[PDB]
């Protein structure tokens, strides 16, 4: 389904913070003893509303809340870190969790080059 | 249904349909998946302390729950609560190990005072989350800075200044809550919803420079005569 | 291997409780503040011994105990939630963790439709 | 070998052979995998308190371990222990954060009293688990309702009333354990294995209505004259 | 890239300890109540520097430290157990996370036997 | 870039290139992946207590982090610290639940005493880890035996004796640290870097058998006159 922002207002600019795991460290700053404190591990960025993605994101997080709350009610885990990994697993199982029937709608195998390699013979 | 996942199709964001399979969709590593958190601020909610606190409530019987998120938005308004019952017992639990405050706040609204706290935990009455440092919780922790927000999950396509504003509160979490803005430990201003963060700082600086702080040992309280989103006793008139 | 129930008795009816993550919530009950307490998050059901599955399940959990205990001895994790996800990963690796030789016994690719599409030409 | 996984083939449940690969087996999402917990009750084990407690024992040097399970069975009998040493120190640890009691119990057998407790934790002597609310533990927690059970893992094919029964116990966890069934704080019945939960409730109601409760300040103890699975001093005769 | 040991010394023999999840238990020792204490759950072994693997391993763990520390700075999880599982997921996504074009460089499908089965017809 | 993964190609160990894909590489189960921990000992680092402690330092503002590893190396030298400030407050935190000591140590160097401890946690100044029982930490826990080491991740191809050595320390974690080797509670030897573990045990046995222990109530301290890897007051001369 498409994303319909239905909020009273939308800040179209997204001034964000995050971290990076593959930080190109300079010298010895990767060593915890010498590295930055907890407050200085962040990078920043600014993203505008091209393709209306910012307003879409705000609407997307709003609509995620119900499903996400019901998931957290049903888990016994105090802190959940596994959602994204589980979605990568479900991505693979949706495609490769059964026999892949070539040229079927639920099998992502392109046989074109092998079909053309057969035509040359 | 299940937890929605955002993806970019046709120069627009959409929710991925689980029932249908798109082989043109390519996911090459777990780095292409991200959890993000967005601030209620950005949807136009009133952020003044009287309005924001009316969205939180105490409830028993519901265990707290925490989910992580990898990236967040710079907030204009965050909150930090130190609420006791009238008997002096704490209303909010100590921050669990590893839960630090929201990392980017322009104004931290620190609120101290009392209330009935008729519940084991403080939840968001609208279902939103309390956003901490890359952890989103369903409940408020004591003395820990948070922003109100909601979480999204995505498939990616293949200086900093902070200022604390202190308030005193009686009857926290009720229909008839009283708020005072703190100038010093003996000078307060009757808080109203219309007072933006910038206006309170100017009021504080003008009280300090005009000598309207209490020059006694007792409590002085001012009232201010009546005389848009952020990104776009006595008297005084 | 097949499941041989070897218990002194078997309750053939299974009166069970569980949760649901995709609960069709009515109104505002998904909000934690308004939702059910810890005691009321459960659904119930009743399953009989058709195909002898109930007695089989009791025997299955009995025989799982040894392997499961030895797994918990060897882990340092205080509470384990990852077993099922790890079994989904092992399911995929057993099938797709190497080069898939079409028409081999360890490759789940059905080339029939592509073979018939070649016959029509 | 590894942890068995149950699957349905030929109208029967079986363990999946890891060494062989079945391409007809289809796993389309992680929702098709479930962990379930089944009650020892369902295999015919004696559930009276004297018999059940003889299956638990104290041991040091073995760290406790917890595994989660997603679905469980309604139990007829659960247990809840408050055991101290004769010196008054606790024998069982406080329930860790997030471990609540087993959610469906017809009768909760709450046992208080003393014993030597010659070990840091109480384990199941037969290797079974103590089942809590969607968490299975190798050890008993203090004052927390549990059912005895075992866990299974599966590939799926593509009112409630509870009654507490209180007991007092001396020499808990030994060859010569004494159990009393509690009517009030001063009236007890010498417990035996043959006494089913239904029979104890009737004994309690008849003692209350016939006036056989203690009408002094001291302890009154009755003995009962000698005069199948659940799903299928003084005297009194 | 290849592993260049650049340490002042290298112990070429690796006297190691570990656990085993599929331990062939004798009798009742799998039961926690009767099993070994925390100190006796270990097996031992000795591995020599054939193919220079031991010296290579020491160098490998040294070079892993920077990337691993930067990963732990960026996580909020107090104890991380998910690294290896996430690498198994990334292994599958690198190969099966998109449409598999047969006879392409990023598609591990061997069509030889199906090509020969077509030649016989 | 990302965390390197070791693999065997051409009779040699190498790091797997993420940017390139090798279909001949086969990963058939998660059992083929292992995390291992290797001891700094094995690279030739000085393991005497004066040298080893100079590699650790106190730091605030950095949250501790723990990663698990599945297999380890038998260590010749491990360490175990009980350090207080001069005021008697603990310098190191209690071992968290589930973190036990490193499981195979020939010599455990137990160090007690005082120091300034100008930081919330003790980290490794060279970026290495403190290895515990299958958990690797960035910080030192109190009274818990650890080895210095580093972690590797791998794709696999398809009696025990321990002896404690006790030291007293003043000014722990500084440029001018004093170390004493403990013979009994009143007899000490001025520690130096050159003293190997084997030499200290012989010094202890010779002091006991020659009667050079203190026969008063006061503290006796000896100095020893000046008269390769492990795998390959008064005086005394
Ligand atoms: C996702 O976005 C949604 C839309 O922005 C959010 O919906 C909000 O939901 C809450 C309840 O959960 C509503 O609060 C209620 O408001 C009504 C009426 O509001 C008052 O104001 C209106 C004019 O707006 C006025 O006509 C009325 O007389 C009221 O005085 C109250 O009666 C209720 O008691 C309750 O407070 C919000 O109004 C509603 N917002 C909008 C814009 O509709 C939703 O909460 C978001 N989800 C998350 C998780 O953040
Ligand atoms: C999985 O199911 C198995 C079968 O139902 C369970 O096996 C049980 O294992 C325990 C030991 O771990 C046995 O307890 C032992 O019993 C013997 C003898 O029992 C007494 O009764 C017999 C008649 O049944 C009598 O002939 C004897 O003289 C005995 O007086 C004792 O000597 C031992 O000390 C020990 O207590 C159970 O008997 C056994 N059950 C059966 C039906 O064989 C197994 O425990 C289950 N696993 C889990 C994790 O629950
Ligand atoms: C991975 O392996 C690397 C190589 O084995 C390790 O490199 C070590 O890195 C530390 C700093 O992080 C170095 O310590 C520094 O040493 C210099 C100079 O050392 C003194 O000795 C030299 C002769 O060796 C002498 O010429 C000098 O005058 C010095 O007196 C000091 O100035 C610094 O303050 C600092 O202490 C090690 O020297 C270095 N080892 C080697 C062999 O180069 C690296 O630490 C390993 N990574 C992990 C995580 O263990
Ligand atoms: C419309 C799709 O937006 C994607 C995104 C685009 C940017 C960057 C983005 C991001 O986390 N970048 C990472 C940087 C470090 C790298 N190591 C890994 C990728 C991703 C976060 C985001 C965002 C932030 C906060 C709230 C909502 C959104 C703003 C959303
Ligand atoms: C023989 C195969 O039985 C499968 C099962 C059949 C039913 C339902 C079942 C189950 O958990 N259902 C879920 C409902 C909510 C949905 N969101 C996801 C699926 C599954 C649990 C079960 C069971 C319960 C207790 C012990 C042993 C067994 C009794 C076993
Ligand atoms: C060069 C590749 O070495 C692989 C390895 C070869 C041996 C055994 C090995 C291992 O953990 N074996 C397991 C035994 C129990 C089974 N259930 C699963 C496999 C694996 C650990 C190792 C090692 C140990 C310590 C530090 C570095 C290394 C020494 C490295
Ligand atoms: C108290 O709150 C209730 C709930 O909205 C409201 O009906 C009532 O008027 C309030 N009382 C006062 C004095 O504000
Ligand atoms: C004001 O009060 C706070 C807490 O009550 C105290 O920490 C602070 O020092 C006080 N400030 C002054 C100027 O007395
Ligand atoms: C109020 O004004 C005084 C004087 O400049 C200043 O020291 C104080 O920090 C101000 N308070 C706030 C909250 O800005
Ligand atoms: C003393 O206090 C009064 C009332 O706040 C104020 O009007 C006056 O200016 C003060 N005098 C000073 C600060 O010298
Ligand atoms: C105590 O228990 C042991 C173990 O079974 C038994 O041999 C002994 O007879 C028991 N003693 C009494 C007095 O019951
Ligand atoms: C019986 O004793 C318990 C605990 O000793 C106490 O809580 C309860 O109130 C008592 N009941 C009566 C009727 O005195
Ligand atoms: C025993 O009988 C009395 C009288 O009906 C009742 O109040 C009490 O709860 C009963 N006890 C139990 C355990 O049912
Ligand atoms: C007093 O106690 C005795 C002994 O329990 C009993 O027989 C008698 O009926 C009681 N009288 C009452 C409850 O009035
Ligand atoms: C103290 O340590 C510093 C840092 O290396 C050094 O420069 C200084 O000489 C030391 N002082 C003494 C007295 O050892
Ligand atoms: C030496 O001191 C330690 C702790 O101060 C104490 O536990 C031990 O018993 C003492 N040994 C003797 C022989 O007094
Ligand atoms: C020192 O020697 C005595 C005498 O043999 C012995 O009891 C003691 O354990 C020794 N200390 C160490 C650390 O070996
Ligand atoms: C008494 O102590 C002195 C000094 O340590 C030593 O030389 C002498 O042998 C001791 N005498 C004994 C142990 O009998």
């Amino acid at each position: 389904e498409a994303i319909v922002n239905a909020q009273p207002k939308c800040n179209p600019n997204l001034h964000y913070w995050t971290t990076q795991d593959e930080g190109a460290a300079i010298g010895l700053a990767w060593i915890p003893y010498f590295g930055p404190a907890a407050e200085g591990i962040y990078i920043e960025g600014l993203m505008h509303n091209q393709d209306g993605l910012i307003c879409g994101l705000r609407q997307l997080a709003n609509e995620t809340t119900q499903a996400l709350q019901l998931f957290l009610r049903a888990t016994t885990e105090l802190r959940t870190f596994s959602i994204l990994n589980r979605k990568a697993i479900d991505f693979l199982l949706q495609r490769w969790g059964g026999t892949c029937h070539i040229l079927g709608p639920d099998c992502c195998i392109e046989p074109a080059d092998w079909t053309k390699n057969i035509t040359d013979k | 249904r299940s937890i929605p996942l955002g993806v970019i199709h046709n120069s627009a964001l959409q929710v991925s349909d689980v029932d249908k399979l798109v082989c043109r969709d390519k996911l090459s590593s777990t780095n292409q998946l991200r959890s993000v958190g967005l601030n209620l601020e950005g949807n136009g909610v009133a952020t003044d302390v009287p309005s924001a606190t009316k969205r939180w409530g105490f409830r028993s019987g519901v265990p707290p729950k925490v989910v992580n998120y990898e990236a967040g938005e710079w907030a204009e308004n965050c909150y930090n609560l130190e609420i006791k019952k009238p008997d002096g017992s704490e209303c909010l639990p100590a921050a669990p190990d590893g839960i630090r405050g929201f990392p980017r706040c322009r104004y931290v609204h620190k609120v101290s005072g009392t209330g009935p706290c008729a519940g084991d935990f403080a939840f968001h009455k609208e279902g939103a989350f309390f956003l901490y440092d890359r952890l989103a919780s369903t409940v408020i922790y004591r003395g820990t800075t948070f922003a109100e927000g909601v979480v999204a999950f995505l498939i990616l396509p293949q200086g900093y200044y902070s200022t604390t504003i202190r308030y005193q509160a009686t009857g926290f979490g009720t229909n008839e809550t009283e708020y005072l803005f703190e100038v010093d430990n003996l000078t307060y201003v009757q808080l109203e919803s219309r007072f933006t963060p910038q206006f309170l700082l100017q009021l504080n600086e003008t009280i300090y420079t005009s000598g309207k702080r209490s020059n006694t040992t007792g409590k002085l309280i001012w009232k201010v005569n009546p005389e848009w989103a952020f990104w776009e006793x006595x008297x005084x008139x």
